[PDB]
């Protein structure tokens, strides 16, 4: 109509650009994005290494399992304030958390009265009760268990937790630590916390992550169509 | 950037071969391609054009419904097919690329071209003169008159200008009014009003001599000029 | 005007303030539910548009029923047969639009639950197609009796519970409603079995069942409210084809049978709002 | 121990002397002087274009020099270059890492930079001989995340990272030339001078400092905010700047007189400020609040004169064009709007 | 020790900053007001312009 000869060609370019954007927008919307967090010596490297790999600042890891594309964001090199760059991770499926069971008799560096287990508990309390992560579930991983066995067989657990009535065995100590990490969850009606103990078998951890992601997807689909 | 063509020779009227050219050195998947026929010792005219992605295909009124054209993104090759032949189709064919967006310069690079011999309303653009003798280092003004006001409601005209070097393909100088293309010197300059257009050259050397052609782009039936030759 | 009195004499037809009251209450509740969706910008996904369409169809059903109740009386004898057909056609298109919008809601739910699309973004083509299809099918079903099966030529072929309507049209509507109810039950049973079978076998090991138990309750509530409130009218329209004329008593007092069918449409928004927590909180805010 | 103590008390005495020198130069406020002028009644702005096409949050945008083209960065990994007049798109530059928090447009219209969370400023070329866009340079010398970057020239670019430092780069060589240090908190906003000689940076601890690009030293520092700084923009004259914040307060400082002039606070706003920009003549101070709408705060009257409430989610970036013909606001709902 | 160096650096920076010139607030406010009133004609934000010249017409 009122458009000139070569102006109509510029409009066709915009339509092709929009089509290419919509094509790539439907490919990145069918892959699961999940953030990985943890303390300094929480064994995040061992967790990200034991899983299968297909792939300074943020480090992205891509891997596939049972026809699902997972993305692993490892924000560990960001020494800046976490409050400033935490709102860009608002849209995320799960939040992997890594804590060490054997890291309860080892105090912080350049310090003697602060315990690293309490620091990990405080970080988990700050992450789970954040105002952005109010609907995203949390997958929790207990990294070391055999070292925790060898450490608790000789050293009592009352050193870290001054309230403890059970015996110095791992079967109830693991449940106590898990229940203590479960209580730091104020949003009890909008998110869940899946607990798993990291084992030497590499397939079991990936299977647990896949199961948790599938349950989160089912819950989101149920909440989507107003059926739950 | 390189454009070579093949598929030309001596053919009989009624049937011919296919004109194919290969593109290598740029993103061929996002460029609209044209075809320009240059008759022997005569003027050049437009043939066909394909949009990016083979969306819109158009032909000239002379060969409307008589040619078959298509692209090929995977191998970056453009094909042109002849159905019926005449005694005037003997000419030199050129395949030139073009991209259309805000601030772009269409058909900046033409190519080389191939030859073809045969054995036996629309905007009219005219030139001021045909050939004029000129001495080196003299400011010359080449004027091309149009039969319709090329000034659009947007505010920019659509009169392109390109110089033909004797022995090779032409090259663009200014695309809308005066904006010089990339690689041309600052001596060339353009100006116009909407109906009468002129081109002024400050310094004239022995390296810039040939035939000047003026082309419109407002109305889609692209039409070139007769051609102004410069004699040293 | 002679056909009306003749058919009413050959057929045998020669507390309403509370029905208009419950109808006005239905209209008010439904327009409130509709303005709840319309005002809030969050409820703009293709899913809530189906509930908005259901509310729009329920509003038309309530308006048509109160208009039929106001028109029913002594004025129906001198009322022209054209308006007589148009009123029943409006009632029928309203009820058919309600049932077909419920079926479209169930279809969209089954589709969104069959494949884990993982994002609420969906094409509006299916939404528009389903809405237009249900509306035009309801309109055709309401307007068909005017073209054919008018009983103007016949004498005993048309129905006893309401004259000028052939047995064939009543039976056709009966089979249509039976097919729609069967499809609804099948779709909900499948949308439950899928979630029940996917949760137990593929997500076996979690140290987090509860999801399935909560669901089955919603499905059984929806089905038990839909089927129980549409059984009397179905039985009445199925007995009317078999019960002979001049000898049938129950068809005379057939007002309550339609009252239940209209009350179901009015109580549907209660179920479709109290089920989801988001819509309930949004209604509480307003 | 004693040396540290005497150094601390000397620093405190110098700070007190600076405070007294700043207090002595104050005689009349801005409100008392600008009290005999006619204030603007209402500024009614209606949206003209709705540039849609993004599929995630929008974190930054910049207007071109020709006042016609604008580039916007989003989380899905795209750097679309829009056309303000006809709504068409010109380019759809993809990104390596889909975590971007800044973007810039060169004053010559050739290059486009876009940093992000990967603490790397990628510079793209738009006038290549081919038909695509290439990464001309990839600057990587920052430890903390990159926050904002503006083109000082066609060959020099200055960046403000999250590791309490700002640096000036050289696109030709690839290494930084001058490193500006002195901030204690995270630097997350800066703006260049009209003559491109000085620039200020907004830290994350209630502080704003003025730097010179030649000497690479801190000339003045400005305090007075409560929470932190979140956005800064210069005055068109070049001797003032407005700093946003998180405690619903944006103030106007001065360069020749290093003292706060006027604050723009209201009892109805309790939410932060994401973007601040002036007008063509420095009379309207548009501010983008994170309560889903903007404000048109006056400059010389400290009163509200309009609300651009046509957005769904928090606005994160907005800028007035060069010739002052229109404004553009980009929010987290993947929708840009051109008001006028 | 290592904080003595940064302490001396901060002291030197404060001493260098304290030697800057200061201008009365009245002069700066008057200059800002004069600049804002002089360029008030070429500001299409607060000054309404007819739709015949707005490139963003609708
Ligand atoms: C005999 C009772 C009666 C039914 C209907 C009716 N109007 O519509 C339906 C209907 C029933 C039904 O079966 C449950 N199914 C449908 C369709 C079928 C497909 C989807 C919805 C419609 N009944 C209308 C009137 C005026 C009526 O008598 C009113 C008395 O005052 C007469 O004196
Ligand atoms: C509105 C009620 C009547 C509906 C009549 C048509 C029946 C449904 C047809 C479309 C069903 C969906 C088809 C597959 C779509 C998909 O997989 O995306
Ligand atoms: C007049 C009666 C009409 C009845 C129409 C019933 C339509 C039922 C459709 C059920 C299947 C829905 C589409 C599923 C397609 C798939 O994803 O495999
Ligand atoms: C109250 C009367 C209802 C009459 C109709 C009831 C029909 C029930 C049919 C249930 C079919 C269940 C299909 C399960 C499919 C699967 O195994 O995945
Ligand atoms: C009087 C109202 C009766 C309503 C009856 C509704 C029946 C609901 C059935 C619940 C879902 C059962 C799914 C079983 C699937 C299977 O066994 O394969």
């Amino acid at each position: 109509c009122t458009l000139s000869a070569e102006d109509k060609a510029a409009v066709e370019r915009s339509k092709m650009i929009d089509r290419n954007l919509r094509e790539d927008g439907e490919k990145a919307a069918r892959e699961v994005k999940l953030l990985l967090l943890g303390a300094g010596e929480s064994g995040k490297s061992t967790i990200v290494k034991q899983m299968k790999i297909i792939h300074t600042g943020i480090v992205e890891t891509h891997f596939t399992f049972k026809d699902l594309h997972f993305k692993m964001f490892d924000v560990g090199g960001q020494r800046s304030e976490r409050k400033k760059w935490i709102h860009c991770f608002e849209g995320v499926t799960a939040i992997i958390f890594c804590v060490a069971l054997s890291d309860y008799d080892l105090v912080l560096a350049e310090d003697e009265e602060m315990n690293r287990m309490h620091e990990s508990m405080k970080l988990f309390d700050s992450i789970c009760n954040n105002k952005w992560f109010t609907d995203t579930s949390i997958i929790l991983f207990l990294n070391k268990k055999d070292l925790f066995e060898e450490k608790i067989k000789k050293s009592p657990l009352t050193i870290c937790y001054p309230e403890y009535a059970g015996s110095n065995t791992y079967e109830e100590a693991a449940a106590y630590i898990q229940c203590q990490f479960e209580d730091l969850n104020k949003r009890k009606d909008t998110k869940e916390i899946y607990t798993h103990f990291t084992c030497a078998t590499d397939t079991k951890n990936v299977q647990f992550v896949f199961d948790a992601v599938t349950d989160v997807i089912i819950k989101n689909n149920l909440k989507d169509c107003g059926l739950f | 950037v390189q454009l070579v063509e093949s598929g030309g020779g001596l053919v009989q009227p009624g049937g011919s071969r296919k004109l194919s050219c290969s593109a290598s050195g740029f993103a061929f998947s996002s460029f609209g391609m044209h075809w320009v026929r240059q008759a022997p010792e005569k003027g050049l005219e437009w043939v066909a054009y394909i949009s990016s992605g083979s969306g819109t295909i158009y032909y000239a009124d002379t060969v409307k419904g008589r040619f078959t054209i298509s692209r090929d993104d995977p191998k970056n090759t453009l094909f042109l097919q002849m159905t019926s032949l005449r005694s005037e189709d003997t000419a030199m064919y050129y395949c030139v690329r073009s991209i259309y967006y805000y601030g772009s310069s269409p058909f900046d690079f033409w190519g080389q071209g191939t030859t073809l011999t045969v054995s036996s309303s629309d905007i009219v653009m005219t030139q001021a003169t045909s050939s004029v003798p000129v001495t080196p280092g003299e400011s010359v003004s080449i004027s091309c008159r149009s039969s319709k006001s090329l000034l659009h409601s947007n505010g920019n005209t659509y009169l392109y200008w390109f110089l033909q070097r004797p022995g090779q393909s032409p090259q663009l100088l200014i695309y809308r009014m005066s904006n010089l293309a990339s690689g041309v010197p600052d001596r060339f300059s353009g100006s116009g009003s909407g109906t009468a257009f002129t081109l002024t050259i400050s310094r004239l050397e022995a390296e810039d001599v040939g035939v000047y052609y003026c082309m419109q782009h407002l109305e889609y039936p692209l039409t070139f000029g007769a051609g102004t030759k410069l004699e040293l | 005007y002679d056909i009306i009195v003749r058919h009413y004499n050959y057929t045998g037809k020669l507390t309403s303030v509370v029905f208009i009251l419950i109808c006005c209450f239905i209209i008010l509740e439904n327009i409130f539910v509709l303005l709840t969706i319309w005002k809030t910008k969050k409820f703009h996904r293709p899913m809530y548009y189906f509930i908005g369409n259901l509310a729009l169809s329920d509003l038309l059903a309530g308006v048509a029923y109160t208009a039929n109740l106001l028109l029913s009386g002594a004025t129906t004898y001198k009322l022209t047969p054209a308006q007589w057909f148009l009123r029943e056609g409006s009632m029928f298109v309203a009820l058919s639009a309600s049932v077909f919008s419920l079926l479209a809601i169930a279809i969209e739910r089954y589709i969104t639950m069959l494949k884990m699309k993982l994002h609420n973004g969906s094409n509006n083509f299916r939404l528009f197609l389903l809405i237009s299809a249900c509306w035009v099918i309801s309109l055709i079903l309401g307007g068909l009796p005017i073209m054919g099966w008018n009983c103007i030529s016949a004498l005993s072929s048309c129905s006893t519970v309401l004259p000028l309507y052939h047995k064939h049209y009543i039976l056709f509507c009966t089979t249509v409603f039976t097919l729609l109810l069967l499809s609804i039950v099948i779709l909900y049973c499948r949308i439950y079995s899928l979630v029940r079978t996917r949760s137990r076998r593929l997500t076996f090991r979690k140290n987090i069942s509860e999801k399935s138990l909560a669901l089955l309750k919603t499905v059984i509530i929806v089905l038990s409210v839909f089927i129980a409130c549409w059984a009397p009218l179905f039985i009445l329209l199925l007995l009317d084809v078999g019960c002979k004329v001049k000898t049938c008593d129950i068809l005379f007092r057939a007002e309550y049978f339609l009252v239940l069918a209209v009350l179901n449409s009015g109580t549907n928004p209660i179920i479709y709002t109290l089920t989801n927590k988001e819509m309930r909180r949004a209604f509480i805010r307003i | 121990g004693s040396e540290l103590d005497q150094l601390r008390q000397e620093a405190e005495q110098l700070k007190n002397q600076i405070r007294d020198a700043r207090k002595a130069c104050a005689d009349a406020t801005l409100s008392q002087i600008t009290n005999n002028i006619d204030p603007v009644g209402r500024i009614q702005m209606r949206t003209r274009r709705t540039l849609r096409g993004h599929l995630a949050k929008i974190y930054a945008m910049h207007w071109g020099t020709d006042s016609r083209l604008l580039v916007s960065a989003s989380q899905d990994g795209k750097l679309i270059i829009w056309d303000s007049y006809t709504t068409n798109k010109v380019h759809a530059i993809p990104l390596r890492s889909s975590w971007v928090m800044t973007c810039a447009y060169a004053p010559s219209g050739n290059y486009v930079a876009c940093g992000g969370l990967d603490n790397i400023c990628s510079i793209y070329n738009l006038k290549t001989r081919e038909g695509n866009v290439r990464v001309s340079r990839e600057l990587a010398g920052h430890t903390g995340y990159l926050s904002c970057c503006r083109f000082l020239d066609d060959n020099q670019i200055v960046t403000s990272s999250g590791d309490t430092t700002c640096a000036l780069w050289d696109i030709e060589t690839g290494q930084q030339t001058t490193t500006f240090t002195g901030h204690t908190g995270d630097v997350m906003s800066l703006s260049l001078a009209p003559d491109t000689r000085l620039f200020v940076s907004g830290a994350c601890d209630a502080s704003a400092k003025l730097w010179d690009v030649r000497e690479g030293m801190c000339r003045q520092t400005f305090t007075g905010h409560e929470s932190d700084i979140n956005a800064i923009c210069f005055f068109p004259n070049g001797n003032a700047f407005a700093t946003g914040s998180d405690d619903a307060t944006c103030r106007l400082f001065d360069l020749r007189a290093d003292q706060e002039l006027m604050t723009y606070s209201h009892d109805n706003i309790i939410c932060g400020i994401t973007s601040v920009s002036f007008s063509k003549s420095g009379r309207l101070l548009l501010a983008g609040y994170d309560d889903f709408n903007c404000n048109v705060w006056d400059a010389l009257k400290a009163d509200r004169a309009g609300v651009l409430a046509g957005h769904d989610n928090r606005v994160s970036c907005l800028g007035v064009t060069d010739d002052g013909m229109a404004v553009a606001t980009g929010s987290w709902d993947s929708f840009l709007k051109i008001w006028n | 020790t290592a904080s003595i160096a940064q302490a001396r650096k901060l002291v030197e920076q404060l001493k260098m900053e304290a030697n800057i010139d200061r201008i009365k607030v009245s002069k700066a406010a008057a200059d800002l007001m004069a600049y804002c009133e002089a360029h008030a004609k070429e500001d299409p934000l607060l000054t309404p312009v007819p739709a015949s010249e707005n490139p963003f017409r609708e």
